[PDB]
C-alpha cells in the first residue's frame, strides 16, 4: 500500500512556538510515515540548514523525525521548517524558535544613584534610582531617622512606572537626613544610599 | 545584560503546550498561542519581595487564584491576586500562590487553566517564561 507522506503524531507538532531559555536544548519533530520511506529536509527561514549556520551545528535522528540544537543562544531564533516527501507528494511543518535569556541575580543598581543633593530650607529636590533585574524587583525608598522609614513602596498602588524616583517638595531642616533606594527579588537584596542636606 | 527591562509589560510563555497566558475582559482566564493576542500583555508588580501581582492590561484585571483552585481575573485587587514569582534552576518562572500556599499558575496541555490544588513543583504545567510584549 504506497501512499503519500503524512504526520503519524500531529499531537507532537501542536506547539508551533518554542519559546526556551537560552542554554537550553531544542528538539524539533516531525513523525511521519508514508510508503516508500518519505525522507526529510530541514529548512531554517526557508533555506537549506547546514551545519555552518550555527556554532556546533545541529543533530538529526531520522528514527524519529526530529531536528536536536544544543545549547541554544538568542541567534538561533527565526523558522525551521521541516519538508517530508516520496513520489507521491511533499509536505511541510513550520515551527518558530525563540530564545529567552535569564539573568539569575538579586536586583543590581546603577552607580552613582541615587546623588546627593543639598538645598536651602524650602527648596524642592529628588532622588533618581535606576535598577535592572530579570526576577521582579521590589523596590522602596528608606529614609534613616538603625531607625529606618518607608516613605515610597512600590505595589498596585505605586507602580515600577514612578517608583525610580523620589520627590520632596518645600524640604524643612526636618528632611535632611540619609536617603535609600533598596531593591529586592527572590534572589536578594541591594541599596544605594545619598544624602540631602539641607541649608539656612 | 538581557535587554528586556523589569517595568515593561510581559507575556506569559507556558513550557506546556506553548500557550500565553490570557487574562479576558470578563475575568476569564486561559492560555492562547496567538502572540497578536490583545489580552496577554501583562503587567507583572512586585507588592513586596519576591511576590507580585499579575495583570492582564487589557482586561484590567488582575489574575487570582480562588479557594478551590479555579483562575479569574478580579477588576478589584485582593489577597489572592498575590504569587511567589520564582526563577527556577531550569530558568523559567512559577507562579505559586501566597494565600494557597501549594497551588501554582498552571495550563493544561489544553489550553485551559489546571486547578491550583492539582499542580505540583515537578509539574510541567507551571512553567513560565516571561517575554517582551514585542
Amino acid at each position: 500500500n504506497k501512499r503519500a507522506p503524512y504526520w503519524t503524531n500531529t499531537e507532537k507538532m501542536e506547539k508551533r512556538l518554542h519559546a526556551v531559555p537560552a542554554a537550553n536544548t531544542v528538539k524539533f519533530r516531525c513523525p511521519a510515515g508514508g510508503n516508500p520511506m518519505p525522507t526529510m529536509r530541514w529548512l531554517k527561514n526557508g533555506k537549506e540548514f547546514k551545519q555552518e549556520h550555527r556554532i556546533g551545528g545541529y543533530k538529526v535522528r531520522n528514527q524519529h523525525w526530529s531536528l536536536i540544537m544544543e545549547s541554544v543562544v538568542p541567534s538561533d531564533k527565526g523558522n525551521y521548517t521541516c519538508v517530508v516527501e516520496n513520489e507521491y507528494g511533499s509536505i511541510n511543518h513550520t515551527y518558530h524558535l525563540d530564545v529567552v535569556e535569564r539573568w539569575p541575580h538579586r536586583p543590581i543598581l546603577q552607580a552613582g544613584l541615587p546623588a546627593n543633593a543639598s538645598t536651602v530650607v524650602g527648596g524642592d529636590v529628588e532622588f533618581v534610582c535606576k535598577v535592572y533585574s530579570d526576577a521582579q524587583p521590589h523596590i522602596q525608598w528608606i529614609k534613616h531617622v538603625p531607625y529606618l522609614k518607608v516613605l515610597k513602596a512600590a505595589g498596585v498602588n505605586t507602580t515600577d512606572k514612578e517608583i525610580e524616583v523620589l520627590y520632596i517638595r518645600n524640604v524643612t531642616f526636618e528632611d535632611a537626613g540619609e536617603y535609600t533606594c533598596l531593591a529586592g527579588n527572590s534572589i536578594g537584596i541591594s541599596f544605594h544610599s545619598a544624602w540631602l542636606t539641607v541649608l539656612p | 545584560f538581557p535587554p528586556g527591562h523589569f517595568k515593561d509589560p510581559k507575556r506569559l510563555y507556558c513550557k506546556n503546550g506553548g500557550f500565553f497566558l490570557r487574562i479576558h475582559p470578563d475575568g476569564r482566564v486561559d492560555g492562547v498561542r496567538e502572540k497578536s493576542d490583545p489580552h496577554i500583555k501583562l503587567q507583572l508588580q512586585a507588592e513586596e519581595r519576591g511576590v507580585v501581582s499579575i495583570k492582564g492590561v487589557s482586561a484590567n484585571r488582575y489574575l487570582a487564584m480562588k479557594e478551590d483552585g479555579r483562575l479569574l481575573a478580579s477588576k478589584s485587587v485582593t489577597d489572592e491576586c498575590f504569587f511567589f514569582e520564582r526563577l527556577e534552576s531550569n530558568n523559567y518562572n512559577t507562579y505559586r500562590s501566597r494565600k494557597y500556599t501549594s497551588w501554582y499558575v498552571a495550563l493544561k496541555r489544553t489550553g485551559q487553566y489546571k486547578l491550583g490544588s492539582k499542580t505540583g513543583p515537578g509539574q510541567k504545567a507551571i512553567l513560565f517564561l516571561p517575554m517582551s510584549a514585542k
